Order: C-alpha cells, then structure tokens, then sequence
C-alpha cells in the first residue's frame, strides 16, 4: 500500500508542470513524512525499516533537487546526518550491502568536497576496492580517483590498521588498478604522474599480476655458447619502463630459467624481443614445460603465473657449431672398468664434476658415487667398481665460466 | 520512450552490458550516474515489497523507482537469471499505458538481441572482447 | 637387424617405427630441405640391402 | 506443371521448425571445425565439401522417390528443377537463375534467403578465409553427379562477408556415359 | 505458424556427426580422391567410417565420443534459450527441484527434436531420473546383416551420444555439470534410457 503511496507519489508527479509549485509537492513528501509517523506501527523491526527507508530516501532526493537553483554551506554540512540515518536504517537486518557501499563513497565524494579528511573509501583496501574486477569498470574508476588525491594530499603516510602498509605501497597499488581500469591513449597524464613518485620511493616491494602487458612465444635458436631461448614478443601499456625480464621454462625435474636479459626500453606495441640466455640446462632437453612466469622487473616484480598442464611441450634442443663442451669416452681401455672425459677446450677455464646417480650405488669412483671435481682439466681416466653393471646413469655439471 | 541506459545483469550480479545510447553527448560529463542506479537495482530484486512471481511464460515488467529525474524499469525472466533493467528520463513518461507497452516491447526487442547473439554459433563462449563489441553494433542499429 | 647384414643385405632395419620420429623433428627447429633428406633416409632405410 | 507439384509435395511432406533447430546444428558443426582444427579457417570448407558430398549423394534417391522425375540432361532442366522442385521441397525456399553463359553451360544460383545463415554473425577473424554454407557446394557435387552428370560448384560471394548476395556458379564440364555391362567375353 | 523446413532431411543431417567425428580425428591432416578448381580434396564415406570404430583403439573411441557430447552440449545450451521464448513457465534457475524440470524437458525439448513426449519417466527420490522412450527417432533406420545382431549394438553404440549431450546443455543452461549414462532396455509390446545426477 505504501507502493500505492509511491504510485500516489507517481501520481502528482505525473500532473506536475511548475517546479516552484511541485516543490509543495515536496511538501506532500512532508505529507508522506506525515505518512512516515503513519506507517510506523512499532519501534523496529528488519522489513518494517526496510519499507521505511525508501520514502525518506526519495524525500532525501526531493529534498537534494530543492537546491536546484544554487543556505551557504549547511546543505553540505546538514545533508550527511539524514544520509547516514537512512544509511543506517537500510543497513538493518538484510542482504542490502550495495547501498551501503554507495551510501559511503556519497558521504566520501561530500568529504573530499571539503578539505581532503580522513578517509573510509581508502581506509580498508576491499573496501575501497569494492570488487574493482567483480562490480564494474567505472564506478571503481571514480572511487579509486578519489582516494588517489586523498592520499596523496593528506601528506602523512601513517596508513589505517586494517593492515598496516604505512607507505607508498597502498598508492602504488591504486596507481596500478587505475591504470589497468583506464583507457589507453587518454592515460598518459594518469601514468606518468603517479609512476614518478615510485621512482623515488623506490618502498618496492611489489608483486602484480600482469595485465597491462601481454607476452606471446616463437621458436628456439642457438647462439654462440648461448641460447636465443625463444624469441618472444609482448604488448604494450604504457609509456616506458627498464626491466631485467626472464622466462622460466621447467622441466619435470628441473628449471632452466632462461630467455633473461639485462637492459629494456619497451614503448611500442609488438616489442618483439630476442632473450639471449646463457646456462643452458638440461642438455637442452625437450621435455622442458613453460612455467612462463616471465618476471618483467620494472622496480618491482610484475610477474604472471601463466601457468597449465597443456604439454605443448617447449622443445629447444641442442646444437654443436664450435663451442666448448665435455664429453664421455672409455676408449682405450685395459681388461677393467673405466672412463674418460675429453673436453673442446677454449681459453677460460673453470670446474665441473660428475656425479653417478642410480636406484642403488652402481658406479663407485671412491667407496661412494664421488665428484672428482678438477679445474682446466684436458683429458683424463676415472675407475669404477661393483655391481650388476650393465649401463649406469651420469651426470656433469660443469661451470665452466666461458660465459658469465 | 527513447531510453537513457539500458543495462543487462547475468546469472551472478556481474553486469554485462551497462550502456548508454546517447553515447557521446555533450553531458556525458560522467558515467557514474546510469551506473550506481544499476548496482543499486541489483540490490531492489531481494526488496520484499516487490515480488516477481513463477507461473507464466511472460515474464513482467516493474517500475522500481525513479533517481535524478530518471525512472527505471526492470524484469527478472526467472530462468536464465536474466536481471534487465532500463532508464528512461522523467518527462519523456506520459504517464498513459501505450507508451507502458512500448516500453514492453522495447524490452521484448532487446531481450530478442540478447538472445541471439547468445545464439551466434561462432562466438568462443564467454565475455570476450566479440559480444559487447557486437551489442553495441546492434543497439546503434536499434537507438541512433 | 643385423641377422641378414650377412646373408645377401647390409643396412637393412629392424621394424621400429617413424612417426613419432618425425614429430620429434617436426617439433624441434629443422628445415624443410633437412627434414626432405631426413626422410628420404629413413624412407630408403624402412627397407633396403647393400 | 511444377510448381503447383512442389506445393503438391508440400502438402504431404513431414515438417519441423526451421528457426531455433537446423541453424543451431549446422552452427553448432562449423564450431566444432572452427576449435577442432583450432582456429584455421581455409580448411574447414574443404571438410564441409566433403561432408557435404556424402550427404548429398543419399539425398538424391529421397528426391527422385517423392517426385516421379526423368534423367535431366541440358541446363534448361536442372536450372528449372532446381529452383523451382529441389529447394523448395526440401527447404522452402526458391532461388532464381541470373548470369546465364554462352552456349548453354555455367549459371549462377543467387539464393534470397538462407536457412544456414539465417541470423548468424560471423567474426571478424573469416572476412576474407571461409565459406559459412559450403555444404550447399557439398550437395550439389554429390547429388548432381548420382543422376549420372558432372559438374563443378564453387560460392562466388556471401551476404556475410560483402554486400552481394548469396551465388553459386554451377558449371557443366562434361556429362558422363552409361557402361555396358561386361568387359567382353 | 512458424517457417517451417521438412524433417527429412534434418534427420539426415542428425545422423551423421559420428562420420564427422571420425573424420575430424582420425583426420587431423580404401580412401578416394575427387577435384575442384585447381584443387583436390581426399574422400571417405560413412560406410567406410563407422567401421573404423569397431577396429577402434581405447583412447581413439573415448576421445571420439567426447565430441558428440560436446555437439549435443553446443546444440542444447543454444537451443534452451528458443525454447525459453517459445513458452517454458513455472520453474527457476537455481530449481531446487528436479522433476518440474524433467516435466519440461520430455514436454517442451524433445517434442521439438523429435516429435512427442518421453513416454516413461522414474522417479529414485535421491536425483536419479530415469527417462525412457521406446521407438527413438534417428534409430528408426539402422539394420545390419542377415541374424547378425550381436555385433550392431556395439557398432552403433556412438548414435546415443547426442542426446547425453541434448540434457547437458538443457542443464547448463540451469547451472551446472552432471553425470550422464545411456542404456538401451528393449520394450515390452509393439527402448533406450537416461539417468540424472
């Protein structure tokens, strides 16, 4: 019936032609003020408050349109408390948890209409945050440009305690979700004037998510004791940065962490990278599965767990066009087990060892599977000892400081 | 009857379309306002003064409230979970009930434009990049 | 399969298989030019004599 | 002559709704070809032409058994019959014959509507890489060669990608003989 | 009432994704040849298709039969929507029952695949729907040799595979994945069988 009030209330409003007139007409919003007393049967329950608040949201509204043709400043100092007791009778024993999400960033946007105070849209992260990912793509947009400016000009860093991350860090992550939730070309001005001051402050202790830049693959070459260790090629978001970017291709066993680099300067789109990678592990093994982490360091680790099961299978095998290496050959050999390792030998020298490795200790070069670890070592002759000997496993890891 | 937003709401509270047909104006001004109506009219579908009943194969039509001189009009089909929900602004309302049945059959079509481009059978099937970008191409055929 | 390298043949292989050896170089960076002698050696050597 | 015998077969003849099923089923299978292959669309017409082919050449005994007719031998009578008691019995709706050759051989088959097409939008990825009817190429090269001619069929262009319409260049290259019956002795 | 196409060629078409399905594994790119302009394509019929299938390996047929579900998945998802502005009142979305949505279904899906109702329709208490019908429609049509009879059931056991993926889709457009098995279970005068989970 208070439904066919609103319709009484759409009634009027219907036949309403002089806005000077129709606010008396607001003045039956007094009437439905004096509807208010006479609805109200009791002193509270959940869906008795529920139906009270809207008729006094809408007179709030009547009341906020009565302003329309501008009292100096207690209109936006007298409007919060109606807001807060409406805020506070929709928040009575219901699943209405949007309005008051929206009930406090309307008293934020009255706060910072004022000088820049203490902040509740900023104060707790979700909260200020409102699902940014899960709500929408513009509502955030405002209430994180807001609190933007909240704390950049309050100008004291001692964060809330909801978690206590006193610092630039807070901002940064703003910074960070305002330009991931922007347009691309208008941004520019949102970039570089809340990326500047990161710069300084490099608190850097930051972990994103990556999805401002984007990264794609290609195939695997070889280079000159290195690997070109897969040429890949990412988006842009942004104006620039200088990151020292790797890939982690692994192994079901081990990581390669190659297609690394030193220096970037990444501005346009289609940034097509080579990834020159040294320690080339595994024998270049093609069983090597992306982990595709891909930790583009620009002042902080924006990394991407890009991460399946879908064993497309990174190959990267091998290649022999003169560089230095160690091999394994017995040749030669007395009427006992042994072995030997020759070496193509270059100018810098430095270590290796070899290690058996087997269900049980089949091969011993001492009384236990040894190292016999050797620097600048040509060629020489390793023993073994006894088991049921058919084929042993190896393994030589050598440092061999050719390369960094 | 020429509306001011429309907007489409899908099985959870995730919005999928909310948008404006007078795209570019001169008032665009923010896109807050058509914005912060719709999240609040997610929140007016567990209201216990109105009530959409479970009978019928036509689904009906509300009028939920009215907000900055805007009135919103809503329908939940109850089986696709379907949560729609348009604006109109004030004056442009007669008050009579042809223009109440337009608005009906303003919903009928573009309850129909969902449907079929949920139905485009090329489509990988998500909230791509490919269906708002084909919404849009269709509502600018619908609203100039 | 050395059991008739001796007796009217040489270089005659035993019945192991080819595909998955191709997509083991198909998978890796080989040329067209390379995998066409690849395969025309391993097609020859599915069976011959010598 | 036929078309009061093609409204005479559609008097008599098991129907269903052509929206809301037979669109959804052939888009439903060039989805599956357009993830299948995984995002390759020049491949896909030409397994939609061999499946097209198999589905045709089953047809045409259907054909011939709900309407009495002769072996068809100039391109005055598959032109007539096709567009007059082909089409419009087995999928309600008639082309019409433009383009027309020298010397009596390759027309054109400019559909109006389509029900394989009907309210489909194609993305923006197969502008200029695939064929959406392609079984329709399929059932004319392997229905027309089962009443013992040959041809070609190729789309020339679609509603989808460009503004003109929906053809078909069917072409007579060749008709095919009838074999005797042994060998020799 | 509606625009209307004819049936029989529509079953032809239901009929035969099982050769497409053949065809598009064991083709990832006796078998024949034909030509096109300037071109060839490599033929195989469907006689010649589903026999490959009884010769099948395990983990060839189980990744076959994986698509015909996923046709029956694709076609159900888009075909609940039409059939939701064709009538479908009195049930939910998140239908914390389950027979008012299996009187939908046998009523209003399977009417407009195949002309009637799902005659018969047993209720285990705990969500274990069984739907049965005894003369299903593509299956009209299929015989093999003389007394033969044994080796055909398995032979055309892929033909069920569309309609696990038919009440798939119609329930995926209602919220969620299940678990489905299909049963032949012959008459009793002048049969096939589908679970719920």
């Amino acid at each position: 019936a208070f439904q066919l009030i609103k319709n009484f209330i759409e009634s009027i409003s219907i036949e309403y032609r002089k806005s000077v007139r129709l606010l008396e007409f607001k003045h039956y919003f007094i009437t439905s003020m004096l509807s208010y007393f006479e609805f109200e049967n009791v002193s509270n329950p959940l869906l008795c408050e529920i139906k009270a608040e809207l008729l006094m949201l809408k007179r709030d509204n009547w009341v906020q349109g009565v302003m329309a043709t501008s009292e100096t400043v207690f209109q936006e100092n007298f409007l919060t408390l109606t807001k807060e007791i409406l805020s506070l009778f929709n928040k009575c024993e219901g699943k209405r948890q949007r309005i008051v999400d929206i009930l406090s960033i309307e008293i934020g946007l009255l706060y910072y209409q004022g000088k820049k105070y203490e902040e509740a849209v900023s104060l707790f992260l979700s909260c200020y945050e409102y699902y940014t990912q899960t709500n929408k793509n513009s509502i955030g947009l405002k209430i994180l440009q807001v609190f933007i400016d909240s704390l950049s000009h309050c100008p004291k860093l001692d964060v809330l305690q909801i978690d206590g991350e006193s610092v630039s860090a807070s901002a940064v992550l703003t910074n960070a979700f305002l330009n991931i939730l922007k347009l691309c070309k208008d941004n520019d001005s949102k970039e570089i004037w809340w990326k500047k001051f990161m710069d300084l402050q490099m608190k850097v202790h930051l972990a994103r998510a990556n999805v401002s830049a984007i990264e794609v693959n290609l195939k695997s070459y070889g280079f000159p004791e290195d690997i070109s260790t897969k040429t890949m090629r990412l988006s842009l978001k942004n104006m620039g940065g200088d990151v020292i970017v790797f890939g982690a291709s692994d192994f079901l066993l081990k990581k390669g962490e190659n297609k690394l680099i030193l220096e970037c300067r990444d501005i346009m789109y289609g940034e097509f990278s080579l990834l020159s990678f040294e320690i080339i592990v595994e024998g270049i093994t093609f069983v090597k599965e992306f982990p595709e982490n891909q930790d583009e360091f620009i002042v902080v680790p924006e990394i991407y767990c890009k991460e399946s099961t879908k064993v497309l299978v990174k190959q990267a095998h091998n290649l022999n066009l003169g560089e230095y290496a160690l091999e394994l050959k017995s040749v030669q050999s007395d009427a006992l087990e042994s072995l030997q390792v020759e070496v193509e030998v270059q100018k810098n020298i430095g270590n290796m060892k070899n290690l058996p490795v087997s269900f049980s200790m089949d091969e011993i070069q001492a009384r236990k599977r040894y190292n016999t670890p050797f620097e600048n070592v040509r060629l020489e002759y390793y023993l073994l000892d006894q088991i049921t000997a058919f084929d042993l496993i190896i393994k030589t890891s050598f440092t061999k400081k050719n390369d960094q | 009857l020429r509306p001011c937003f429309v907007s489409l709401i899908d099985e959870s509270d995730k919005p999928i379309l909310i948008y404006v047909p007078n795209e570019a104006e001169n008032e665009m001004n923010d896109v807050l306002k058509y914005n912060v109506l719709s999240n609040i009219s997610l929140d007016y579908f567990e209201s216990a003064l109105v009530e959409w009943h479970s009978l019928d194969s036509k689904p009906l039509l509300k009028s939920i409230f009215q907000l900055e001189g805007v009135s919103v009009f809503a329908m939940l089909i109850k089986q696709t979970g379907l949560k729609i929900v348009i604006g109109f602004e004030q004056k442009s309302l007669s008050g009579a009930d042809d223009e109440f049945e337009a608005i009906n059959q303003i919903f009928e079509t573009v309850r129909k434009i969902y449907i079929r481009v949920k139905c485009n059978p090329l489509l990988v099937s998500g909230d791509e990049k490919s269906i708002i970008k084909s919404l849009e191409r269709k509502f600018d055929e619908l609203f100039i | 399969y050395d059991y008739d390298a001796f007796k009217e043949n040489r270089i005659i292989r035993l019945l192991k298989t080819s595909i998955d050896l191709n997509k083991t170089k198909s998978k890796i960076r080989n040329l067209c030019i390379e995998k066409a002698v690849l395969d025309k050696i391993l097609i020859c050597l599915n069976k011959v004599s010598r | 002559s036929l078309k009061a015998m093609g409204e005479e077969i559609w008097k008599n003849k098991t129907e269903k709704i052509n929206t809301e099923l037979f669109t959804l089923t052939y888009g439903s299978i060039v989805a599956q070809l357009c993830q299948d292959y995984e995002r390759d669309f020049n491949k896909v017409n030409d397994h939609l032409y061999s499946m097209g082919y198999n589905i045709g050449c089953r047809l045409i005994e259907d054909f011939l058994a709900r309407t009495a007719l002769p072996r068809c031998e100039n391109l005055v009578k598959t032109s007539e019959v096709l567009s007059k008691c082909a089409f419009k019995i087995f999928l309600n709706i008639t082309p019409n014959i433009t383009n027309w050759s020298h010397n009596k051989d390759t027309f054109s088959l400019i559909l109006d509507e389509n029900p394989l097409a009907d309210f489909v939008e194609l993305p923006m990825d197969a502008m200029k890489s695939l064929w959406y009817s392609n079984i329709l190429c399929g059932v004319l090269k392997g229905s027309l060669e089962m009443v013992q001619l040959d041809c070609d069929v190729w789309f020339v262009s679609d509603i989808l990608r460009g503004d003109s319409q929906t053809e078909i260049k069917v072409k007579l290259n060749r008709i095919l003989k009838d074999e005797i019956p042994i060998g020799e002795d | 009432s509606l625009p209307k196409v004819s049936q029989s060629v529509y079953q032809m078409l239901l009929n035969e994704m099982v050769p497409l399905a053949m065809g598009i594994e064991r083709q990832i790119s006796i078998k024949r040849l034909k030509i096109e302009e300037h071109h060839t394509v490599d033929i195989i019929r469907s006689h010649n298709l589903i026999h490959e299938l009884y010769k099948a390996d395990e983990e060839e047929k189980e990744k076959v039969l994986a698509r015909l579900r996923n046709i029956g998945f694709q076609i159900g998802l888009k075909l609940s929507e039409l059939l939701i502005f064709s009538n479908n009142p009195n049930l939910k979305f998140k239908e914390m029952d389950l027979l008012l949505i299996m009187k939908f279904i046998c009523r209003d899906v399977w009417k407009q695949i195949f002309g009637k109702q799902i005659d018969n329709l047993k209720t285990n208490h705990r969500g274990t729907f069984y739907l049965l019908d005894y003369d299903y429609r593509p299956i009209q049509s299929f015989s093999l040799e003389e007394d033969a009879k044994n080796e055909e059931l398995k032979m055309i056991e892929p033909f069920l595979e569309i309609p696990v993926g038919i009440i798939r889709g119609v329930l995926s457009s209602l919220g969620y994945s299940s678990e489905e098995v299909i049963c032949l279970a012959s008459f009793i005068d002048r049969g096939v069988s589908f679970h719920v989970q």
